[PDB]
């Protein structure tokens, strides 16, 4: 996979104590241009890399807003999040 | 002599609904080993070192789990307790305590991110207990493991038997045995750029003789490189390929 | 080639419709790229055979219908059947796997 | 509200003569800061972060030690007890526990090291509980410590007033102002190789004006640097040296 | 250069750690200097091979304890064991030897 794409990307740790799963990963491909298909090491500048995203499901817990007083409590509140998936090779936008 | 018995459990932990006054320690270490089962699949053992510095006074469960991240996106978790209440800071025989587990399925070129933490965890706003190990799994380019049916269907054991030779300055001839696993063969000749190209269509044959294809070439083709891309209905675009040679007849 | 990158990628890829009476959303599109190999970079029209295009999937939750299992008799009923669906997002240019 | 009170004590720990069934835990982090006192000394405030993971149920002392390896090598470190017992993980106010202590003497041109461990300590055949925090103190080439008396005797704040110019191709003249605080001096000049050397033998003079030195040279002396060092009986061979710059005295 | 004499020595020596659970002091910061040849005194960074570097040593009274010899049975105990321990102190570089 990421060791084979024209614009390879890696995955960086981003821990939280209140996110399910406890770990999520946001890829940032290191390449500002798409690599050459003939060498794999020479830098081919005729391309660019742009991040691809989606939106995913995550869960959080908040303590009870109502002043119950029995315990801290918990709630299954649901907002959304932004996480990438990969990088694509893009033909630029030129003027002239 | 405590032991650990585990079953699969993924989802919210009922422990998150209760804030515990006292919390256990971290984990000293964690290491994961790959093994090969007898025939012929692959399962995984996990290894970690429970804390030695007396952190033990209270602990029940240690859930270890992973997100599998390939072209497919996978994730599951395993929750289990330790069956006996600890009293010694090491084995009464000696050494830091150890436990292990088996049962995680493993796929092709799939990187697993396995992390652990004790149960229960801390409340809101304390230090993170994160401890995880990254890993690398091999593909179907290893000489050990051509024997999965999935890769065999990709013609892993198939020998194209490519014999490519130059007829004259403009025509190149390739000979090779056909196969009942595919019907379409193409050819790339690369020295610096594309020198020549052709396409071949042939359904199958019982005799299975060496083929012969005429492919035009431009310029000096001496010392070029021959490559074959076979098409199967299964592998489609990710079909494995093989080298080819250039000789003069 | 200009547009929302759906025509500007080296691996161009169209859409196909998937209709269904009880999916929310009723609209899901499957990426079906159209090239057998990656396109050329210096001409934009000629064909570059050294690359491949592959699907990349993901899981996005949707809603489905079965009638109420209990034989209430009031009406046919409906339920929020919540499982996933596997779709394609973008074909990418990849260096192939070759043995030898 | 438990507090901290330290009293100096070095030697064998009584608690090391007994093996404990349960031992106290590690420490999160240890920070130490360099401070300056009012007058004119330099002291250090140490700080550590204590556990929250149930290790507070039993821990009575937290031995903290400092070592230095300079011309001296010293080891005397204070044990500190905790006044009150604990029943909870954090203060009713909340937050991570942080403590401090002042009083370790500090000197010049020294690399120190700080240890860390708690009392009681671990029994035999157990994990090493120690964490490190390294540090460094400054010397007497800074403005704030220009008033440190020891290096004041060494001439921390003296003004050399060095002015040297080339008398001719074979002689260079040097001018500077002396002080009763010095009685014997040296003399070298270096541009690319050693191009001249001498020593200055003059105890003192009453009216105390600028000097004048005649020095022979081997070749061209333009663009060189003048270097002179005092011989003070206190600083010995550790005596500071001041830069110099030579100019051209025109015949006109 | 300015510093605590280990940044101004010709053969600067660092200070590395060792641990024991029954020794005093728990750490004995030994010296292991990398400098294999007397560095140039006009630079402070250049590598001058005209000298050979070697360690200097001393024997330091230290403290060990092994459990009590007698089988008293009251407790594990220990012994007040004095044996001398080998420690390196500081690096000097020296003129090499000549054969011929």
């Amino acid at each position: 996979l990421n060791s084979r794409a024209i614009s390879p990307w890696r995955y960086e740790l981003d821990r939280d104590l209140n996110r399910l799963p406890q770990d999520l990963y946001h890829a940032r491909c290191l390449c500002p241009h798409c690599v050459s298909l003939q060498t794999g090491s020479h830098m081919d500048p005729r391309g660019n890399s742009e991040l691809l995203y989606h939106n995913q499901t995550v869960f959080y817990r908040r303590p009870c807003h109502g002043e119950k007083g029995t315990h801290k409590g918990y709630c299954l509140e649901r907002r959304l999040y932004r996480v990438s998936l990969a990088c694509v090779c893009v033909r630029p936008r030129v003027m002239g | 002599e405590p032991t650990v018995q585990c079953g699969s459990e993924t989802g919210p932990s009922p422990e998150w609904m209760l804030q515990h006054d006292l919390i256990p320690g971290d984990l000293r270490d964690l290491r994961v080993e790959p093994v090969t089962t007898s025939v012929y699949s692959i399962l995984m053992n996990v290894s970690w070192v429970l804390r030695a510095d007396a952190s033990i006074r209270l602990l029940k469960a240690t859930k270890i789990c992973v997100t599998g991240k390939s072209n497919f996106q996978s994730y599951s978790c395993v929750r289990c307790n330790y069956t006996e209440a600890f009293q010694t800071q090491t084995r009464p025989s000696g050494g830091k305590w150890t436990f292990s587990y088996i049962g995680f399925p493993v796929e092709l070129n799939t990187v697993y991110f396995i992390g652990a933490h004790n149960i229960p965890n801390a409340n809101m706003n304390e230090d993170g207990p994160s401890m995880s190990v990254n890993f690398t799994s091999p593909g179907c380019l290893d000489h050990i493991m051509k024997y999965k049916k999935k890769c065999v269907k990709a013609g892993s054991l198939w020998d194209p038997n490519i014999t490519a030779c130059k007829k004259n300055e403009e025509t190149v001839e390739v000979n090779f045995t056909t196969t009942p696993l595919g019907n379409r063969y193409m050819a790339l000749i690369q020295h610096s750029t594309i020198i020549g190209f052709s396409q071949v269509f042939e359904p199958h044959q019982k005799k299975q003789t060496r083929a012969s294809v005429v492919i035009p070439v431009t310029g000096d083709s001496e010392g070029a490189t021959v490559q074959l891309t076979p098409y199967f209905p299964t592998c489609g675009s990710d079909c494995i390929r093989h080298k080819g040679t250039v000789v003069l007849c």
